[PDB]
């Protein structure tokens, strides 16, 4: 079974990449 | 468990980044 935490971990990594990008942007 | 540990650390990382975002703005 792909565990429910793999789902949640993969969503959290997406969110991380998107926050890094937003920080890259605020510094520009 | 690998996955619970990685979960707790992904959350801590997201927390740090939202902290910096709020400091930057």
């Amino acid at each position: 079974e792909i565990d429910a935490l793999e789902f949640e971990n993969d969503a959290l990594e997406q969110k991380i990449a998107a926050l890094k990008q937003k920080i890259a942007s605020l510094k520009q | 468990r690998r996955l619970k540990q990685k979960n707790a650390r992904l959350k801590q990382e997201i927390a740090a980044l939202e902290y910096e975002i709020a400091a930057l703005e």
